[PDB]
Formats: structure tokens, C-alpha cells, sequence
């Protein structure tokens, strides 16, 4: 088919090339530490009041959201800003937990755009907010037999509070039009009040919990980031890995050259990366491509006999899946080696040429010519007595055909557009 | 895909890579096998005084090689092995190049240029050397009045180019010259496939995966036609240097055939002066 | 495509213990979230949620029913088996055996198994029952929460059609699940304490009964009235 | 390599005692005599005022407090003790993060600062060598030992010096972008370098 | 145009190996066959007689 003739000669043609491809796809990345500080958060035993929720900055850790999802004593899990689905692998810069304790009846309005006595005087929440609510019953850890009274909250207040501030200021109210100036008589009241909260009330006014994780995005760089997962490692296969992000298909190999503490890889030559260090285990590993190559056909030619031996160059001939023989220049199958040696037939390369047997092929080491000693002596010498004239023929091309290409009638064709 | 339909530019390349990659048996084989036999040495070393002993095969080292051809291969110094492409061995090793050289100096110390014509014929290495002064044009006379002198000048003449060998002359940068050259394109072709060729990236994986993949072939497209055009760019100077290569391996066959099987008469062909062998 | 196998036997005494096992082909149950979970559903009363299994140990019962119900797992060769005791005539439904992949306040109940059906032998969710819309204009169906408030937790909507297992066609309040037509669409009454599921446009076919679900750490999954869509 | 690199025969400021702002310009070479325990730490920042937030990186003796926090320093800031007579007031602290100390014929510490893409890039070494006067021969290569990544802007600097109740000398230098030709050993040990600009011979090379 | 340009390209290189062939084959006839050549091999293997 290559050759476009139904009949060949003898000789050794290149039909095609070969590939290994890879098995595995491995991806490995270093180890999961460090993790965020979400246990003193959730499980502290001490949450301040609505009036003085407590701030916390959290920053450059991995942020583990799965013990949130799993967890079963949560009773709203709401996200206004991102889809929750892709937390646990979305990166920000820096992300900030609120914490305070409220009525049952109260957790409906932690929310954008609701309106309301903790919303408007205690805690406003942006409607540009990105983050989760979470909240969960806790009635009892804050409520007693004899009923608690320590948790306050704000229900005079002459201004709307904006969002994320605070108000620690218990000065009296000023209702009436004249200044009350500390006294408590009439029209002056104290802004903060005290939740009853017993064990025997209803659901609506039991304590409830609440936490209020919210995720900003600056022009600094991402520290949040979320857990990532790794693989095993494979050896000795062609295989693609990930070192990193450092994506790119080889063999890996162990390797004898010493990193430097802080190198991660290597390229010596060409820029191309050959040897990376590996994130977990600290060790180097080389990377080598696994195979690729041509195939050549020797053949007798199709007159003599159909046999034919397929040869790969540059192969170490382990990955190929008759005798086999191994040769510098590859290994070809279908050929029997030997041990004698004769004059080129059909050249390979290496000083190994292949040929018939004449009913088998055979591949065998070539040879020079006879070898033979002239007898050299100090008062020899050697005189022909007869001679032979032959005659010879020598072949040499003298020219070619002459031939003239016009443009316009091959790049356009009489077209006017095209000229 | 969308190199397939560019036609057949890359049978043309891996054709004239063929060709080109070809030839270079043929050169060596019409360079060092003017010979059909394998003359050896005969064990006695009575050749009137002169000393071949400097250029003769050592059986000492394993390959049996000369010693001035040890020198010049240990003279010249350096492809890589890499994704793209390949380096193919040469037909003939450095063995047997090595044993046509023997062969082609004992037939010519043995036999004179008989061996050039047909069966060789012995002769003793004074009378050959009474031959090739009567050839030049002197009686042979003054070689048998004057064989000690001679064989000494040329003793010494041996150990003068030995010693201008080793003194680490620039004579061998003719091979040189054409081995970095060769290097140079290769290194240059290789490091031309990080070049942007005014895509949004060299990397062809980000251009398929960023972009949306019917509208990336007018980024694809181009890399692969600036591609191309450094892939034809080397082929035709591989083209350009092989004729080179070819003509030079001319000349040093035809300078083998006459110099070494004969005496030449046409001067400055074979050395200054008068050439004897 | 992942399909579920569900069968067991049909006969069944008030003095007999039966039990099910549904076989799942195309996924495995070692997989990161995936679940799977019995639904029962009456033929003229509203389907309700009984048990579910998870990828780990832990199992999840019907705070009325957690002493009928037992659930066991089996990962040899892809199955989970439910036993029920203490039979009772009015327990004769369609029992179901559904997939979720996920925490449970998030992801729906994506892919249903086939009609299984045993026949015995000798925080609320509100509804309306039923509306009549002509075809061509935009009609809603409403979704009211008895106790707390229908923003703390996300509502999803189905509908099911005679002869065949529910099908997602609203996910978290806004999104579409993928080959779904756009006409359907969702929203939330924060006021009213309310989610309405709106078809914005009778342009096509649509005979089903459409519900609404909601999950809880203390009540769990929790399905609706239904409602009857018919078109004039 | 083309990157911002200190030209080669270049003069380097020479400072005693006092401790007056620099300016940044995109890059600082620093370094401190032998048998000087003086030099503590530096202060980064835009004008080292209450409106923009500075860096603060100091050593005490044991290890090393790199804040990037708010700040309003005093004016000659300075460190059986007196210490920390440098800042008034520091409030709304972002990165407060403690790091191994870099420190515990002395050692001649060579620093090179750079506030690339948003991060802090640190490079430094420590060798023993005589000439306390003037900066020594031979040749040495800095590796990277911490990046910061703070994000703010950095155009103003100030080195803080040890007070007990004293003169130590130190050299700054400003990097530029200019071409170097590295020189690797058999290791990934950088031997030797060139300047591509500095000489007609050095341009052949 | 480029395939056209490539044509023309190997059609050059080709008629530089032509004319050398054809420079040789002259000097051939030339020595050859008007003289008696003393040069060895380049009018056959042996002593060249005509
Ligand atoms: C030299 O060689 C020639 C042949 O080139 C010899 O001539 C032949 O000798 C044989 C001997 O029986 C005859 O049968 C042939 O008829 C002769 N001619 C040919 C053309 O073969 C010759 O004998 C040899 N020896 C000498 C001394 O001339
Ligand atoms: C809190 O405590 C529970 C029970 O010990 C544990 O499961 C959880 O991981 C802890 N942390 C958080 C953030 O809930
Ligand atoms: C990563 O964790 C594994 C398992 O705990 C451990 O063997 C390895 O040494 C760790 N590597 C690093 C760099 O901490
Ligand atoms: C085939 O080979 C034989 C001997 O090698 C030869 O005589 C013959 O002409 C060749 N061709 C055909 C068509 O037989
Ligand atoms: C082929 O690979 C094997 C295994 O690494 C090795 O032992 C053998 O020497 C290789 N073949 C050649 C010709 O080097
Ligand atoms: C060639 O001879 C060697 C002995 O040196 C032997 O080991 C080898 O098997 C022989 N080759 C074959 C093909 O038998
Ligand atoms: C060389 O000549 C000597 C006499 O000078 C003689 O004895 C010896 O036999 C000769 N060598 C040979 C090989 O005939
Ligand atoms: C020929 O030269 C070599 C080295 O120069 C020497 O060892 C040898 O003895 C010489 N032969 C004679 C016959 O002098
Ligand atoms: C030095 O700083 C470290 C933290 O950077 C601190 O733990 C230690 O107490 C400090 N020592 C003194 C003497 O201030
Ligand atoms: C951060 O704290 C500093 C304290 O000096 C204050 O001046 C500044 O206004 C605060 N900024 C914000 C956004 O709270
Ligand atoms: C830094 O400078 C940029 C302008 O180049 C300005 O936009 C920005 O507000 C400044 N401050 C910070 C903290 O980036
Ligand atoms: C690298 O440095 C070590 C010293 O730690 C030295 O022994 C070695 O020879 C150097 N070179 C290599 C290739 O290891």
C-alpha cells in the first residue's frame, strides 16, 4: 500500500510509526495540614451577646467544610452569596466568623434585606453579602431551672445600625424632649433588655445559636484555600502526572542527582523538564518519555517469497506487545540469528545486515572480504607471466527535462478575483 | 485534524530527510572500501629500516586501533536523545573503517601499487622505494648510497607529526566546525517550538483547554503554519549542507584512489613537492 | 446510565415480617457522599421517607417509625436490604428505593428507582390539593412552612407522573436541573413564610403531581401534600 | 537570566548613630558588618503613618515578629533591657505571623528585598569574613529563605538599631533590571556571573 | 504559492547535483577517450588503454 505497487524488491522499506500510550494519570500534591480553627468557634462553651458579638479573623489555612456538612445538629445551613455545593475547593482571601446567641423566633431575620429589632439595632448584614448562616438549638447549655438572665439586646436605639458595627455604648435613651442626662424617670428607659429563657418554653423562644461565616476577595493573594486530594505513585510506565500543577506525561525513575533544599525540578537542556521532586516524600524523580519510533519491513521481495521481519528502531524491545533478536539499532523479529558471517544483503545498521536463506531469513554480522597474507620477504619478488583486457561500463546522467510553470494558471486558474 | 488537510508537505520533509540520511553510507562506503581483500601484515618487520610501527594496528587495545588514530579520536570531541525526533547508527562501525585502513596500509607497504590493479604482488620496500624515485625523476642509485639517511629522516619525520598532532594544533577543526554546526541547528530547531508566533500561548494544551473549542482554530492555526515554517526552514539548510558534505567525501575518495594506490604526477595534489607514497 | 433494581415479595399477614433489597447497577456506594434510601408512597396518599444508608456506618430512621425500621448495607455484591416488623394493614403502598449524593440539606434526591408494590392480606409541610389552569398563561403553586421559616433550609420540587418515579425539577430555590424545560422556575416568599413553584407558560405537556420537600437535623426529609395539576 | 539584578562595580551608600528613610525604588541590597549585634530589623511601609498600613519585621532573641499591622511610629524609632521605644499605638493586624529567626572574623549578612506580584521575596546569607571597612572580594549567591505574600505597597523603608544606655555600620544598594549570564557547577551551586552591559569584552562572552 | 515556492526550491538544489554530474561526465570524455589517461581508476580498474 505504501510503495502503491502490488509487487516489491528486495530491500527494507518504513511503513508506519508506533506510540506507547499512557495506563494511570497520577496526581500528587503535599500533605494536609494546618487546618482552620473552626473547633473554638463551634464548640466554645462561652458566645457573647447580640448587642457584642465577638469578631475572629481567620487566615491562611485550609478550610475543611465537610465536618459542617456531615454534621447533624445544625438546624439552618443557609448560603446567600456562593453556591454551597463548591465550597470546599473555592479559594479566598480572608474569612471572618460572627457569634452570639438569640430567640428561636429571631434567626429568621439574619438574612439581607430583612427588617427587624436585632437587623435594624444589633446586627445588619449587608445585602452584598457572601457567605453562610448557621444555627443550631442549644436550650440546654443556656437556659436553667431558675432561668437565665445574662444574655442582652438592644431594643431603643435612635438610628439604624449599618452593616458590621457595633454599638457598646449603654447610655439611656432619649425619648422625651428633655435630656434625661442619667436619671430613670419617664421617657427614659434602659436600651438593653434580658431574654427569660426557661426549659419549659415553647420552641420560638428557646436560645439559639448562631454563627455567621462571610468570605471576602481582595486584590491581595488567595491564603483560604480548600483541602485537595492525591494519589499513589507508579513507576517504571508511561503515565501522566500532576507534581504541583507541573503537568506532563514519562516514565518515572529513580534518580541519583542531589536537589538543592529549596529546587524543585530541573531543566538542564532546552529548557524541558526531566527530574521533579516529589511533594510528599522529598525524593527526585526522573522523567524520561516511554517510546516512539518507525517500522521498517524487510522483505526478499515478492517474486522470491512472501516472508517478511519487522524491525523498530530504537526500542528496547520490551514494549512491543517468533524469534526475537536484539540489535543497537533495535530489535526485529521474525529472524534468525547466526553465528556466520557473510556479505551485506539487506543492511540494517551496526554491521548487521539480513538476507535469505534460500527458505528462512537470517540476520548475521558482515563481513569484510577474504582475508589472506602476502608473502613479504626482503629478496622476493612476484612477475606476471600472462594478461587479460576486460572491458567495463560506466554510467553518468547528463540532464534533465525541461520544464515551465506558469502561476496565474496554476494559483488562480482564469480567475479575474484571484489575480 | 487540522494538519491533515494541509496536504503532503510532511511526506516531502520525511522524504528528503530519507535522502539525505541515505547517503552518508554510500559516501563511506565509496570512500573506504576501494579494496576487495584484507591484506595482513607479515610478523617479521624487515621492511630496509623504516619504521611503520606508528602507524600499524596495536593489538594491545581492544578495537585495534592505530595509535595516531587513537590520538585524533580522542582529539575530537562532541545529539541528545529527546521528544521529537531520533539519530539513526551509521552502516559501518569504527571497527571495520579501522580494518579497511589496515588492510589499505598493508597492501601498500607490501605490495607497492600493484594491489591497485589486480592480484597483489610482492616486493621488497627498498626496490618500491627505488621505483617511486625513479618515477619523480632520480636514478635509484642515490637511494642505495643513501637508504640509512633516508629511513632516518623519515623516522624522524613520523615522530615530528606525532608531536605536532599532540601539541593540540587547531588541524582537526574541519570536523569540528561541521559537528557544532549540525548541534546548533538541531538546538535551534528544538528551542523554536517555545515561540509564540502571536497565539495567546506557546502551550498547546492551555489554548484548547481555555478557549472555547469552536473558536480556537484561529489560534491553533497559526502556530502550526510558524511551526512548519522552522520545520521547512531546517530541511532545506540540512539540503544545503549535504551537497557540501558530498563533495568533500568526492574529493577525499578520488585523493584516496590516486595518492594512496599510485603515484601521482600532477603536483600540490598529494602534498608539496614531489609526492612519493 | 445508573438504573436501580428494587424487588421482594407481594403477599404479606399481619403476623408476618417481610423485607426488601434494592440492587443498584452503574455506581458504587464506596463513593465520597452517595446514599441510598427508601421512599414509600401510598396510592392515594402522600409518599413519605423512611430509611437511608450512606457511604460510612450510619443510618437514618423516621423519628415516628424508628422502631419498625432497620437498614443493613452490602457492599459485596451491591445491595441494601430493609426489614419492617409489625405489620399492619394500612401499610400497603409503592415502596421506593432512591439515590442522594450528598449532606442532605443541599442535594436532592436525584435518581428514583421503579414501582415496587406490597398489599397486606388476612414541622409540617402545606399544600393545596389541587389547581385548574388553562393552557397558554403562567399558573404558581404554593409551598407554606407550618413552624419555623422556609428560608432556613432549601426547598426542591418534583413531579410525577401516572406510571413512573418522581423527577427533580427545581434544586435549591433557583437552579435547573440539566433537560428540564425553562418554563419552570422558583421562588421564596420570605413574608409570607412560603415557596412558590411557577410555570411560566402552558405551552407544552404536563401531567403530574408536583411536591416539595425540606431537610432538617431534627425532622429530616420531609415531603408534602401534593398537588394535582390538570389542564382545562 | 533577565531579572532585577545589582550591577556589578556599583556604589553603595555607606551609613554609621543614625537611621534616616530611603527610598524603595523596586528593590534594596543590604548589608551588615561583622561584630555588629546593633541592627535588629527593618520597617517597610508607604509613609510609615496611621492611614496605610507598614510592615514591621523585628529580631529579639529568640525569634523574629513579622507584622504587616497598622502603625504610627515615633520619630527615631529604636529598640536589664529597653526595648520597643518604636510605635505608639497598633490596632486592625492582619498577618502576625512569627517565623524562625534567620540569626542566632564574624559573619558579614547580606539582604535583598523585592516586592514583586504582590509578594515579599527575602534573600539572604551569612559568611565570615575580615575587612569590616569595606566590602570584600569573592563572590556569593543568595537563597530564598521566606515570600510573604501582603500585598501592600512599598515605597519607603527604615532600619531599627539596638539602643542601651553605639555605631554599626551598614550598605544599601538599588537593583535595576539588567541581563546576567549564571554559571552552574556540577551541583546547583551558582559559581560565577557576568554583566551582559558592564564591558565590550563582557558582551562577547 | 508556499508549495509552488518549495517545488522550485528542490527543483534548484537538484540541477546544482545535475551540472556536476554533467561537469564530470565532460572532464571524463575528455581525458578518457581523447588521450590515454595515467591517473589511476578514473577510466576503469587496471592500466586504462582506451
Ligand atoms: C595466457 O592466457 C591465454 C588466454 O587469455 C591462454 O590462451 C589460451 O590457452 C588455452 C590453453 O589450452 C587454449 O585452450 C585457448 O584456446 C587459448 N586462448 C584463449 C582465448 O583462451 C594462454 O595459453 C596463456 N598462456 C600464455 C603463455 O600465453
Ligand atoms: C465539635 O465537636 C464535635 C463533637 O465532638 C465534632 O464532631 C466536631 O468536629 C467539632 N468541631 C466542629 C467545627 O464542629
Ligand atoms: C506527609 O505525610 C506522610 C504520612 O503521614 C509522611 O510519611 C511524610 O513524611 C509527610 N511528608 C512531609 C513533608 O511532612
Ligand atoms: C524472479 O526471480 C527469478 C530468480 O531469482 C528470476 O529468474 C525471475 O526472472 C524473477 N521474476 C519473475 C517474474 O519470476
Ligand atoms: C533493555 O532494558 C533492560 C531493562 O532495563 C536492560 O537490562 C537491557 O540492557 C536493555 N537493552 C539494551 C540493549 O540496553
Ligand atoms: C554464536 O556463538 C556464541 C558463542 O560465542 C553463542 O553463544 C551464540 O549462541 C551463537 N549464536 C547463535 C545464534 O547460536
Ligand atoms: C632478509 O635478509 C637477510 C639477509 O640480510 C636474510 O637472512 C633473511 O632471510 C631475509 N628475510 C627473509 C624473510 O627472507
Ligand atoms: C620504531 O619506533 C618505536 C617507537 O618510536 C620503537 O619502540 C621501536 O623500537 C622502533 N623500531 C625500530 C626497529 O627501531
Ligand atoms: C521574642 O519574640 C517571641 C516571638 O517572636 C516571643 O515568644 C518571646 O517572648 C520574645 N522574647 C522577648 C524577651 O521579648
Ligand atoms: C483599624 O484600626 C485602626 C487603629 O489605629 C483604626 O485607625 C482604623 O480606622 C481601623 N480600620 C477599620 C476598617 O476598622
Ligand atoms: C497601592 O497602589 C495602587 C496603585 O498602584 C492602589 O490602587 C492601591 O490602593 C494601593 N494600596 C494597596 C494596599 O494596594
Ligand atoms: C556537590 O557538592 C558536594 C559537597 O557537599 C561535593 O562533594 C560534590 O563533589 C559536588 N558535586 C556533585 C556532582 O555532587
Amino acid at each position: 500500500c505504501t510503495l502503491k505497487s502490488f509487487t516489491v524488491e528486495k530491500g527494507i522499506y518504513q511503513t508506519s510509526n508506533f506510540r506507547v500510550q499512557p495506563t494511570e494519570s497520577i496526581v500528587r500534591f503535599p500533605n494536609i495540614t494546618n487546618l482552620c480553627p473552626f473547633g473554638e468557634v463551634f464548640n466554645a462553651t462561652r458566645f457573647a451577646s447580640v448587642y457584642a458579638w465577638n469578631r475572629k479573623r481567620i487566615s491562611n489555612c485550609v478550610a475543611d467544610y465537610s465536618v459542617l456538612y456531615n454534621s447533624a445538629s445544625f438546624s439552618t445551613f443557609k448560603c446567600y452569596g456562593v453556591s454551597p455545593t463548591k465550597l470546599n475547593d473555592l479559594c479566598f482571601t480572608n474569612v471572618y466568623a460572627d457569634s452570639f446567641v438569640i430567640r428561636g423566633d429571631e434567626v429568621r431575620q439574619i438574612a439581607p434585606g430583612q427588617t427587624g429589632k436585632i437587623a435594624d439595632y444589633n446586627y445588619k448584614l449587608p445585602d452584598d453579602f457572601t457567605g453562610c448562616v448557621i444555627a443550631w438549638n442549644s436550650n440546654n447549655l443556656d437556659s436553667k431551672v431558675g432561668g437565665n438572665y445574662n444574655y442582652l439586646y438592644r431594643l431603643f436605639r435612635k438610628s439604624n445600625l449599618k452593616p458590621f458595627e457595633r454599638d457598646i455604648s449603654t447610655e439611656i435613651y432619649q425619648a422625651g424632649s428633655t435630656p434625661c442626662n442619667g436619671v430613670e424617670g419617664f421617657n427614659c428607659y434602659f436600651p438593653l433588655q434580658s431574654y427569660g429563657f426557661q426549659p419549659t418554653n415553647g420552641v420560638g423562644y428557646q436560645p439559639y445559636r448562631v454563627v455567621v461565616l462571610s468570605f471576602e476577595l481582595l486584590h491581595a493573594p488567595a491564603t483560604v484555600c480548600g483541602p485537595k486530594k492525591s494519589t499513589n505513585l507508579v513507576k517504571n510506565k508511561c503515565v501522566n502526572f500532576n507534581f504541583n500543577g507541573l503537568t506532563g506525561t514519562g516514565v518515572l525513575t529513580e534518580s541519583n542527582k542531589k536537589f538543592l533544599p529549596f529546587q524543585q525540578f530541573g531543566r538542564d537542556i532546552a529548557d524541558t523538564t526531566d527530574a521533579v521532586r516529589d511533594p510528599q516524600t522529598l525524593e527526585i524523580l526522573d522523567i524520561t518519555p516511554c517510546s516512539f519510533g518507525g517500522v521498517s519491513v524487510i522483505t526478499p521481495g515478492t517474486n522470491t517469497s512472501n516472508q517478511v521481519a519487522v524491525l523498530y528502531q530504537g526500542v528496547n524491545c520490551t514494549e512491543v506487545p517468533s524469534n526475537v533478536f536484539q540489535t543497537r539499532a533495535g530489535c526485529l523479529i521474525g529472524a534468525e540469528h547466526v553465528n556466520n558471517s557473510y556479505e551485506c544483503d539487506i543492511p540494517i545498521g551496526a554491521g548487521i545486515c539480513a538476507s535469505y536463506q534460500t527458505q528462512s531469513i537470517i540476520a548475521y554480522t558482515m563481513s569484510l572480504g577474504a582475508e589472506n597474507s602476502v608473502a613479504y620477504s626482503n629478496n622476493s619478488i612476484a612477475i606476471p607471466t600472462n594478461f587479460t583486457i576486460s572491458v567495463t561500463t560506466e554510467i553518468l546522467p547528463v540532464s534533465m527535462t525541461k520544464t515551465s510553470v506558469d502561476c496565474t494558471m496554476y494559483i488562480c486558474g482564469d480567475s479575474t478575483e484571484c489575480s | 485534524n487540522l494538519l491533515l488537510q494541509y496536504g503532503s508537505f510532511c511526506t516531502q520533509l520525511n522524504r528528503a530527510l530519507t535522502g539525505i540520511a541515505v547517503e552518508q553510507d554510500k559516501n563511506t562506503q565509496e570512500v573506504f572500501a576501494q579494496v576487495k581483500q584484507i591484506y595482513k601484515t607479515p610478523p617479521i618487520k624487515d621492511f630496509g629500516g623504516f619504521n611503520f610501527s606508528q602507524i600499524l594496528p596495536d593489538p594491545s587495545k581492544p578495537s585495534k586501533r592505530s595509535f595516531i588514530e587513537d590520538l585524533l579520536f580522542n582529539k575530537v570531541t562532541l545529539a541528545q536523545k529527546f521528544n521529537g525526533l531520533t539519530v539513526l547508527p551509521p552502516l559501518l562501525t569504527d571497527e571495520m573503517i579501522a580494518q579497511y585502513t589496515s588492510a589499505l596500509l598493508a597492501g601498500t607497504i607490501t605490495s607497492g601499487w600493484t594491489f591497485g590493479a589486480g592480484a597483489a604482488l610482492q616486493i621488497p620496500f627498498a626496490m618500491q622505494m627505488a621505483y617511486r624515485f625513479n618515477g619523480i625523476g632520480v636514478t635509484q642509485n642515490v637511494l642505495y648510497e643513501n637508504q640509512k639517511l633516508i629511513a632516518n629522516q623519515f623516522n624522524s619525520a613520523i615522530g615530528k607529526i606525532q608531536d605536532s598532532l599532540s601539541s593540540t594544533a587547531s588541524a582537526l577543526g574541519k570536523l569540528q566546525d561541521v559537528v557544532n554546526q549540525n548541534a546548533q541547528a538541531l538546538n535551534t530547531l528544538v528551542k523554536q517550538l517555545s515561540s509564540n508566533f502571536g497565539a495567546i500561548s506557546s502551550v498547546l494544551n492551555d489554548i484548547l483547554s481555555r478557549l472555547d473549542p469552536p473558536e480556537a482554530e484561529v489560534q491553533i492555526d497559526r502556530l502550526i503554519t510558524g511551526r512548519l515554517q522552522s520545520l521547512q526552514t531546517y530541511v532545506t539548510q540540512q539540503l544545503i549542507r549535504a551537497a557540501e558534505i558530498r563533495a568533500s567525501a568526492n574529493l577525499a575518495a578520488t585523493k584516496m584512489s590516486e595518492c594512496v594506490l599510485g603515484q601521482s604526477k600532477r603536483v600540490d595534489f598529494c602534498g608539496k613537492g614531489y609526492h612519493l607514497m | 446510565q445508573v438504573t436501580l433494581k428494587e424487588s421482594g415479595p407481594t403477599r404479606v399477614k399481619p403476623t408476618q415480617t417481610l423485607t426488601l433489597t434494592c440492587t443498584f447497577s452503574g455506581f458504587s456506594l464506596s463513593t465520597t457522599g452517595v446514599g441510598v434510601g427508601w421512599i414509600r408512597q401510598p396510592p392515594g396518599k402522600a409518599l413519605e421517607w423512611l430509611a437511608l444508608i450512606y457511604w460510612n456506618d450510619d443510618k437514618r430512621y423516621s423519628p415516628s417509625l424508628k422502631s419498625r425500621l432497620t437498614i443493613t448495607k452490602d457492599t459485596s455484591k451491591n445491595q441494601v436490604v430493609l426489614t419492617m416488623t409489625n405489620m399492619d394493614p394500612v401499610d400497603t403502598a409503592t415502596y421506593y428505593c432512591a439515590r442522594i449524593s450528598g449532606s442532605g440539606y443541599f442535594y436532592p434526591f436525584d435518581i428514583w428507582g421503579q414501582g415496587t408494590t406490597v398489599t397486606v392480606s388476612s414541622f409540617m409541610l402545606t399544600q393545596p390539593h389541587s389547581v385548574s389552569e388553562s393552557p397558554g398563561k403562567t399558573v404558581t403553586i404554593s409551598c407554606t412552612r407550618s413552624s419555623g421559616s422556609i428560608a432556613s433550609n432549601y426547598v426542591q420540587w418534583y413531579q410525577q407522573r401516572p406510571g413512573s418515579s418522581p423527577t427533580t425539577v427545581i434544586y435549591e430555590d433557583n437552579q435547573r436541573p440539566s433537560g428540564v424545560p425553562d418554563r419552570f422556575s422558583g421562588s421564596i416568599d420570605s413574608s409570607s413564610n412560603s415557596a412558590s413553584l411557577t410555570i411560566s407558560g402552558l405551552k407544552a405537556e404536563d401531567e403530574a403531581d408536583y411536591y416539595c420537600q425540606s431537610y432538617d437535623s431534627s425532622s429530616l426529609w420531609v415531603f408534602g401534600g401534593g398537588t394535582k395539576l390538570t389542564v382545562l | 537570566t533577565q531579572d532585577l539584578f545589582l550591577p556589578f562595580f556599583s556604589n553603595v551608600t555607606w551609613f554609621h548613630f543614625d537611621n534616616p528613610v530611603l527610598p524603595f525604588n523596586d528593590g534594596v541590597y543590604f548589608a551588615s558588618t561583622e561584630k555588629s549585634n546593633i541592627i535588629r530589623g527593618w520597617i517597610f511601609g508607604t509613609t510609615l503613618d496611621s492611614k496605610t498600613q507598614s510592615l514591621l519585621i523585628v529580631n529579639n532573641a529568640t525569634n523574629v515578629v513579622i507584622k504587616v499591622c497598622e502603625f504610627q511610629f515615633c520619630n527615631d524609632p529604636f529598640l536589664m533591657e529597653s526595648e520597643f521605644r518604636v510605635y505608639s499605638s497598633a490596632n486592625n493586624c492582619t498577618f502576625e505571623y512569627v517565623s524562625q529567626p534567620f540569626l542566632m572574623f564574624k559573619n558579614l549578612r547580606e539582604f535583598v528585598f523585592k516586592n514583586i506580584d504582590g509578594y515579599f521575596k527575602i534573600y539572604s546569607k551569612h559568611t565570615p569574613i575580615n575587612l569590616v571597612r569595606d566590602l570584600p572580594q569573592g563572590f556569593s549567591a543568595l537563597e530564598p529563605l521566606v515570600d510573604l505574600p501582603i500585598g501592600i505597597n512599598i515605597t519607603r523603608f527604615q532600619t531599627l538599631l539596638a539602643l542601651h544606655r553605639g555605631a554599626a555600620a551598614y550598605y544599601v544598594g538599588y537593583l535595576q533590571p539588567r541581563t546576567f549570564l549564571l554559571k552552574y557547577n556540577e551541583n546547583g551551586t551558582i559559581t560565577d556571573a557576568v554583566d551582559c552591559a558592564l564591558d565590550p569584552l563582557s558582551e562577547t562572552k
